[PDB]
């Protein structure tokens, strides 16, 4: 499995992803970690997994819902406060690092399904929905506040600053919307490619990132945010997420197997050729610290970032 | 498709599941 022709782009001379195949086909859609080595998982048919050894082992938690049919969309932990969201709406809370669940029952007046929740510790949160609508809580989910009041149209692939900005590309990757506190409305931005927009990000130096259709990146400008650099081509395939382990290593996530590694900031482009043997696109490349890492398969696969 | 949000929300009592 796995065999590559004469004639690709270079090889990276290591593999540092060991594949995992969890007790489950379900997909996986997110995951969080305490500290180095207590974690959670959470996926379709309100898959929710726990590791206490870094992520080389993965136990199901049993869960008491009204139905299995939840999509859970994301979970984030600051310390011992877990947050989960999924759709339908729903909204799981602990703040005993997992050992106890609530579900939270989510204000019918919510617009849109939960995409996203970020935990920000000791009681406080913020959430987003597909609509692009994004609300605070400060007293551990029991009351929540607007953050913004208007957005157009259904987000996709929500991304997060650290300073708490949002990027978010339309639903037809005809354009995307960027968002930061103070802003009444998400401000829609034109694309610069012909090519649909698939997925964007925020780079370590304060830049955006774009995945374009056809296998296509870009940067923006570090002068102007809102200039674009020129496409790059790294294989010469669709991708479908990248991330940065340091701020010169990226990694980039595609169909098919395919993973590719930059060790000069996205100049020049390595395959990691190992994993190609494993039958799952990678969906989402997750760094928790330069020596934590894991991109999300499909079937219940996982790769697991070895130290080396 | 302009969306304007409701400014509040509040949750009902949370219920265990776990």
């Amino acid at each position: 499995h796995g065999l590559v022709p004469r004639g690709s782009i270079p090889a990276l001379d290591y593999n540092p992803w060991e594949a995992i195949q969890l007790p489950t086909t379900a997909t996986i859609l997110d995951m969080s970690f305490i500290d180095r080595h207590h974690g959670w998982l959470v996926g379709v048919n309100a898959t929710l997994m726990e590791t206490r050894d870094g992520g080389q082992t993965w136990e199901p938690r049993t869960l008491v819902l009204d139905h299995s049919d939840y999509r859970f969309n994301s979970v984030s932990f600051q310390g011992n406060e877990g947050w989960i969201v999924g759709e339908p709406p729903i909204m799981l809370h602990t703040t005993d690092g997992g050992q106890s669940w609530s579900q939270i029952p989510l204000d019918p007046k919510l617009p849109g399904s939960p995409r996203l929740i970020k935990a920000l510790g000791n009681g406080s949160a913020e959430m987003i929905t597909n609509v692009g609508a994004i609300y605070r809580t400060k007293d551990s989910g029991k009351n929540w506040q607007a953050l913004v009041q208007e957005a157009i149209g259904v987000m996709r692939n929500l991304n997060r600053s650290p300073s708490g900005e949002y990027v978010a590309v339309s639903s037809r990757g005809s354009f995307y919307s960027t968002w930061e506190p103070g802003q009444t409305a998400w401000e829609p931005h034109n694309r610069t490619t012909s090519r649909r927009l698939h997925n964007m990000g925020f780079t370590p130096d304060g830049r955006l990132w774009m995945i374009v259709n056809g296998g296509k990146i870009a940067f923006s400008d570090p002068d102007n945010s809102e200039n674009w650099g020129e496409l790059l081509s790294p294989l010469r395939v669709g991708f479908l997420d990248l991330a940065y382990r340091t701020p010169n290593e990226v990694w980039l996530a595609g169909g098919a197997g395919a993973l590719l590694c930059s060790q000069d900031g996205g100049q020049t482009w390595q395959q990691d050729v190992d994993v190609k043997k494993v039958p799952s696109n990678f969906y989402k490349i997750l760094f928790f610290s330069p020596d934590q890492g894991f991109i999300l398969g499909q079937k219940g696969i996982l790769l697991r970032y070895v130290t080396d | 498709n302009a969306h304007n949000f409701p400014l509040d929300l509040a949750s009902a009592e949370s219920a265990p599941v776990a």
